[PDB]
RNA sequence: GUGUGUCUGGGUGGUGG
């Protein structure tokens, strides 16, 4: 029932803000390490590691100050939060390409301000 | 009374359809009769006697 | 005729009746006694609230059963499959446990076979 | 149980709807078959359908996969050749129907007048109130739309006539046909709600049929279920007589018995009517006759029930006994038992207890363990049974000292039950201070007097507090 | 997907830990409680590092117990539609594809990819494998592929995924 | 033929201006159904009957296979096309493809485990398939069986059972065990089989290859007759009293007296059988 | 602001020692130093007498509102 | 005096004379539950039914028909887990 | 080298406090 192209979200899920899958590398590096500052704890699950490896195999960047300074520059126009951290985790390499890979975008961007915006995010790439 | 009735269908081909003394009751058992009732079929009649 | 040794009951837990599953009638049957009306109301008077609750719903027939959250019926609940169902409003998870006398219960289902619709909801 | 267990803060009445109660069935299809049973196999789409409960002791359910105990039994559903007058709601059915237009199928006051909206307005917050003087101020003959002038609807049993004063006998499908067009609003302002009672569901065009808890058997069946298989007979024949025979006069017969047979089901005290009475010389019970009685489920099961733990035997005196405590035969303390809780404190005691076993009086009867199962003592377990640990429960016997609710019938006032401690004492009768003969009203004549072991350490606690013997001397009457 | 929600847990707590460590407690039942959900809806959660406030202890009549309704934003693991997300694959069989987002095992069909790419059983590891070697979609590379399914049995958290689309992988 | 419709399938639309539709049944009738589905975003309400309509699930959902090889299996199928669908099941692991005859939401479930059940009156087995068609039980030697319920002659475990092996652990019942030795040993079992040389492993995976195997237990490793005698007390207080044992334990008795209502318990030391 | 009595009345009482009392029986630890006392009734009233009984009681206001009491802020009838 | 004057304001505390019958005491909106406990059970849930009457569970005989705990005596109030005073703790 | 099914549903009469 639900859906993407229109941007339709539960009542629940829509006023939840999405953060990026660098975001949850790094949510998830500071949960293993205070795991690893915690007092005698058990052992942790086989999913949580395996959704940490996950994330660090699709990590693009390493550095808080560039996720910080993208999250910045991100919500400066109307780019929902879940299209938002579906480009920030793929990335293509043309305007089209974001086009064709999330519905929702056509015809609320025009293809040189999101072509300027993916070459903007692409040099901002390390 | 020990009563046992068949079943229509091993360890289990008899159903105990026993009749006990009642749970709160003791006695003697004194006075039992067998006899026939009005059609024919076997008929009991036990009388079990408590000093009170 | 009387004696004490003919009147003298106990009961801790034994056979209950068919129907309801209230303890059964008669010292002959090893039933258990009645906590009548007026008890009720000797226990109200005293404002002993859970000693009442245990003697009427804990003390005679504890019973729970799984009721949706939507629509106030009792769901289908599979405990062993792990799945509850309230076939009739297309709902799987909004299905909530609640305990009542089994005596509520069977009200509540003669209501509903007179078509009165006893929905219960824990909102 | 992987459900929230939670309180009810509210119950919702209403009507249950025609699609709803046929979404609500397990019996898909409908129940068709009057029969039973088929060579000893449970006929699915019969009155004992597997799928609706189970059939017997270690049976499981075909709906869920509980078993006796587990089961709370599931719903089924006839579905009806043609539709009749629910006898219970008969006399909302006149009042809606002479409150309403019957070609117009409208208030015959319009709500959208401003003087009829302020009258309702005075009204508006009740709806039996509202229904109420909407009635008394209809009570008009002509609707705004269509000009023709109501009839007078009157009852002779089950059917209803229309009398316009040509006086035709009014079917439940033309009273289904008025109720179905009128609007939420109209009926909201009748003083019904649309949500949960729309005008069109009184009439029964969907009969439910309970689980086999509500209609238990032996091979003997309730009455519920004859006269559910009288009204699915009759269901059939008229399926039958309605295809192929289309006479209207045994259908009329047919629906008139129908409307006899579901109304008995559901009242069998109509007076005129004959009562359904039964080949075996035995008048019916009907769900009516189940819930109004004194013995019946609401005063009988509900508000008063009878309860485990407790016991009773005549009283005698005995002046050496305390005010608050009560003598107690060795038989009765050893029958019933209080479940302690087992803690570090009292585990070389409880293992005592336990290692006494039930056969001697000071032990115990049951070892409920920490994850709910409890062993019986009785069956003489294994010693690594009987090996307690902390957090189990152990069904010691009564021990002296043990709280006692001590009630004596009839109970008048605050007095009449009251709390005691127990002294176990040889012969098979309670023992009471001569003081407490006053507050009970009680002799030693052959009075009995009902014992009651409060289980929970919650329940002694506030029995302790609340309604001990000297805490009750003086009575606030 | 990764959404900073809020999530709605009841502890119930044994009066043993009523001690001075009684909030500790409380908390460390929830990090170990909630962790693995493979319900339905709400599936494997990510909660351990934040948490709202812990709500009043009402003590149940009747049971020693205690309700401790906690509010916190958590991370939820849910299905949904007409998205494409980054995804590395698991063993795959001979007609089905596998693929693997967290623990989450997807499922792809054969003929719902366009002709580009096809099975070649003679290949020494059994996966899907182009004959040019263009993409390969074998164990632990990197892809994409988009979501469209729902699917649960039996509280076991499951989905199909799909690759109707061209141009996805090392994109 | 028969119009063998089921709701909880749905259909799709061939002819009309209102192509690739597809809705959920809510509702049968014998042949001419008008039925009104739920489409997907349809504002009109279209009323056209099952005649012509195809049974074709939505995409994503679970569907059970009631006919063909795989009788039983709860399959879960994502395919648009009128001779090919595809599955992935729970029962089965190698990849083989089913007809839509065969698929709907029928009630037969093969989820599922560890039910005990008694074929002879020492030994037992472990049942792997549970449906109320088909009882299908393992055997140790590495075959499927199948019983039925009256065909079985259900009798009560006895939680007596100790299993025990050569390197000298202590196991009883609802116990986990290992093996040095094995495909697919090594991992959780519950152990509740009334036996002494063999002991059943325990998987609730998939029971084709990897969820079943037996060896036998050299290589495992860790982790009343005085009831009715008439019996003198020949001591004690109650001494030449008669009566009839009712509850013997090892240690006491409970004697019921022939000449008083009492029943009374003493030790068996001081009863003397006649 | 707080307005209802602050004497704790008989059914505060027996119910606070009753699920006291409930709590000690599962091992919960005690607030008192105990002479011996064995049965949690008894250890209960003793932390009853000591005002140091570990429970909130919400008195709920007939206007739907409610006013939270400790054990410790109220006065005992005895 | 308390108990004659509670059972005169209980039955005059609507404007009218309560009668202690059917015809009083089930006119009043105390509930259905509690009306079909005092007398004519089938006739007040039938109504019930009819006009959508809810209950609000507020009375002592609604919570012991569905066994909860009534809001008489020792269940008039709640009782919550004083953490802090649980600190004190050995 | 073990172990639970305990004839329900009505009616009539008598009796105890
Ligand atoms: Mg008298
Ligand atoms: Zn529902
Ligand atoms: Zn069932
Ligand atoms: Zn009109």
């Amino acid at each position: 029932e639900e859906d993407a192209s229109q941007l339709i979200f539960p009542k629940e899920f829509e006023t939840a803000e999405t953060l990026l899958n660098s975001e949850v590398h790094m949510l998830l590096e500071h949960r293993k390490q205070q795991n690893e500052s915690a007092e005698d704890e058990q052992e942790l699950s086989e999913v949580f590691m395996k959704t940490l490896n996950y994330t660090a195999r699709f990590s693009r960047f390493k550095n808080r100050e560039t996720i910080a300074s993208v999250r910045s520059l991100l919500l400066q126009k109307k780019l929902h939060k879940f299209e938002l951290a579906c480009l920030a985790n793929l990335c293509p390499e043309t305007a089209e390409e974001s086009k064709a890979l999330i519905p929702s975008l056509e015809g609320r961007f025009e293809d040189e301000e999101l072509q300027q915006i993916l070459d903007d995010i692409q040099t901002k790439r390390s | 009374i020990g009563k046992t009735v068949t079943l229509p269908e091993r360890r289990y081909t008899k159903r105990d359809c026993s009749t006990f003394l009642r749970t709160s009751e003791t006695g003697i058992v004194d006075q039992v009769m067998v006899t026939l009732n009005q059609e024919g079929y076997k008929f009991c009649k036990i009388r079990v006697r408590s000093v009170r | 005729k009387h004696m004490v040794d003919d009147k003298i009951h106990s009961r801790a837990r034994g056979p209950i009746q068919i129907l309801n599953r209230q303890p059964m009638e008669g010292r002959s049957r090893d039933g258990g006694l009645r906590f009548g009306e007026m008890e009720r109301d000797c226990q109200i008077a005293h404002g002993a609230a859970q000693f009442l609750r245990e003697r009427l719903f804990e003390a005679s027939d504890p019973y729970q059963v799984h009721v949706c959250n939507l629509c106030g019926i009792m769901a289908i609940a599979n405990t062993r499959t792990h799945t509850y169902e309230c076939r009739g409003c297309r709902n799987k998870t909004q299905i909530s446990l609640v305990r009542m006398p089994y005596a509520c219960k069977l009200l509540f289902q003669e209501l509903m076979s007179m078509s009165i619709a006893p929905r219960m909801m824990s909102v | 149980s992987a459900c929230p267990l939670r309180t009810i803060k509210r119950v919702q009445f209403g009507v249950l709807s025609p699609d709803e109660l046929k979404r609500m069935s397990v019996t898909e299809g409908g129940i068709k078959y009057p029969e039973t049973t088929e060579g000893g196999r449970p006929k699915l789409g019969g009155l004992m359908d597997p799928r609706q409960g189970v059939i017997e002791r270690t049976g499981r359910c075909q709906t869920c996969a509980g078993n006796m105990t587990e089961c709370p039994g599931h719903f089924g559903h006839i579905e009806l050749a043609k539709p009749v007058f629910h006898v219970g709601f008969l006399v909302k059915t006149m009042k809606v129907l002479r409150c309403v237009c019957f070609f117009c199928s409208k208030l015959l006051v319009d709500s959208n007048n401003p003087k009829i909206k302020d009258i309702l307005a005075k009204s508006k917050g009740q709806p039996k109130k509202r229904l109420t003087h909407v009635y008394d101020l209809c009570k008009k003959n002509i609707c705004g739309g269509c000009g023709r002038y109501q009839p007078r609807i009157r009852r002779s049993g089950l059917e209803l006539y229309a009398e316009w004063k040509k006086k035709i006998l009014l079917s439940p499908e033309r009273v289904h046909e008025i109720f179905k067009r009128i609007s939420d609003e109209e009926c909201f302002v009748l003083g019904m709600e649309p949500r949960y009672a729309r005008p069109e569901w009184m009439i029964v065009t969907v009969l439910p049929v309970p689980p086999l808890s509500v209609r238990p058997a032996v091979r003997n069946q309730d009455d519920l279920t004859h006269k559910l298989a009288d009204i699915v007979k009759i269901n059939n024949q008229l399926r039958r007589n309605e295809q192929n025979g289309a006479a209207a006069h045994v259908i009329a017969e047919d629906v008139k018995l129908l409307q006899f047979h579901v109304a008995t089901m559901v009242d069998n005290e109509l007076p005129g009517l004959p009562r359904a009475m039964q080949k075996s010389g035995r008048p019916l019970k009907s769900l009516k006759q189940r819930l109004k009685g004194k013995e019946g489920r609401v005063r009988g099961n509900l508000m008063g029930k009878r309860v485990d733990f407790s016991a009773r035997t005549v009283i005698t005196p005995d002046p050496n006994l305390s005010i608050d405590q009560v003598g107690v035969p060795r038989s009765i303390a050893a029958n019933m038992t209080f479940a302690e809780i087992v803690t570090p404190f009292n585990i070389d005691r409880l293992q005592e207890l336990v290692r006494r076993g039930n056969s001697q009086y000071p032990g115990a009867k049951y070892i409920i363990r920490d994850n709910g199962d409890r062993i019986d003592l009785r069956f003489h377990p294994k010693p690594s049974d009987l090996h307690l640990q902390t957090g189990y429960k152990v069904e010691r016997h009564m021990c002296d000292g043990d709280i006692v609710i001590f009630n004596r019938q009839p109970t008048l006032h605050k007095m009449s039950m009251m709390g005691h401690r127990v002294r176990i004492l040889p012969w098979s009768t309670f023992r009471l201070n001569l003081s407490v003969t006053t507050p009970y009203n009680a002799d030693f004549d052959g009075d009995e007097m009902n014992l009651h072991l409060p289980q929970s350490l919650e329940t002694r606690a506030e029995i302790q507090e609340l309604a001990m013997v000297p805490r009750m001397i003086v009575t606030p009457q | 997907m990764f959404y900073h929600i809020s999530l709605e847990h009841e502890i119930l707590l044994h009066p043993r830990y009523f001690g001075p460590n009684l909030l500790n407690t409380v908390k460390q039942k929830l990090f170990t409680e909630v962790e693995g959900t493979c319900t339905g809806k709400y599936g494997f959660v990510i909660a351990v590092t934040t948490i709202d406030n812990i709500g009043a202890g009402v003590i149940q009549p009747g049971r020693g117990f205690v309700l401790y309704p906690v509010k916190y934003k958590a991370i939820v693991f849910r299905p949904f539609k007409g998205e494409v997300v980054d995804a590395v694959v698991t063993q795959v069989n001979k007609v089905g594809l596998f693929t693997e987002i967290g623990p989450m095992s997807c499922f792809i069909s054969r003929h719902s990819i366009p002709s580009e790419m096809e099975f070649d059983p003679n290949s020494n590891p059994p996966c899907y494998k182009t004959m040019d070697e263009d993409i390969v979609i074998q164990q632990d590379d990197e892809i994409r592929l988009k979501i469209v399914g729902t699917r649960v049995d039996k509280n076991d958290i499951f989905a199909i995924g799909s690759l109707m689309d061209d141009y996805l992988g090392l994109v | 033929r028969e119009h063998n419709f089921q709701p909880g399938d749905n259909v799709e639309v061939c002819e009309g201006e209102l192509i690739n539709l597809q809705g959920k049944i809510l509702s049968v009738d014998g042949n001419k159904i008008t039925i009104m589905p739920k489409h997907e975003d349809l504002k009109d309400m279209l009323e056209f009957p099952a005649q012509e309509l195809r049974k074709y699930f939505k995409m994503g959902d679970h569907v059970k296979v009631i006919a063909g090889r795989f009788e039983g299996d709860t399959g879960l199928i994502v395919r648009v096309e009128e001779n090919f669908v595809i599955l992935f099941s729970d029962l089965t692991m190698h990849e083989l493809k089913v007809l839509p005859r065969d698929l709907q939401l029928c009630s037969e479930t093969a989820s599922g485990w560890g039910e005990l059940v008694q074929l002879d009156p020492q030994t037992v087995g472990v049942i792997v398939r549970l449906e109320r068609e088909t009882f299908q039980v393992l055997n140790m030697y590495g075959k499927v069986v199948t019983v039925r319920h009256q065909a079985v002659t259900r009798k009560k475990d006895n939680r007596f059972a100790v299993a025990l092996d050569s390197e000298q652990n202590n196991i009883h019942v609802k116990d986990i065990v290992k093996v040095i030795d094995g495909p697919h040993s090594g991992r959780e079992g519950e152990i509740r089989h009334l036996f002494r040389s063999f002991a059943f492993l325990h998987c609730k995976k998939l029971v084709e290859n990897g969820g079943m195997f037996v060896c036998k237990t050299r290589h495992l490793v860790l982790a009343n007759e005085l009831i009715g005698q008439t019996v003198r007390i020949s001591q004690g207080p109650y001494k030449g009293y008669i009566g009839v044992v009712k509850d013997a334990t090892e240690s006491t008795a409970r004697v019921e007296l022939h000449s008083t209502c009492q029943t009374i318990s003493v030790d068996r030391q001081r009863l003397t059988t006649v | 602001k707080r307005i209802t009595t602050p004497y704790m009345t008989k059914y505060e009482r027996a119910r606070v020692l009753g699920t006291r009392a409930l709590q000690i029986a599962m091992c919960a630890p005690v607030m008192v130093e105990l002479e011996g006392e064995t049965d949690p009734l008894l250890i209960a009233m003793k932390e009853l007498k000591a005002r140091k009984i570990p429970i909130i009681i919400r008195r709920y206001l007939p206007d739907g509102s409610y006013e939270d009491w400790g054990v410790d802020e109220l006065i005992i009838s005895d | 005096y308390r108990h004659l004057a509670l059972l005169c304001d209980t039955m005059t505390c609507r404007g009218h004379l309560m009668a202690i019958t059917r015809h009083g005491v089930n006119r009043q909106d105390t509930g259905p539950l509690m009306k079909c406990s005092f007398e004519e059970t089938v006739d007040v849930l039938m109504e019930a039914a009819a006009h959508g009457e809810s209950d609000p569970m507020k009375g002592v005989s609604e919570n012991i028909m569905l066994g909860q705990l009534a809001p008489a005596g020792t269940g008039c109030f709640d009782l919550l887990l004083d953490a802090e005073k649980c600190k004190y703790g050995m």
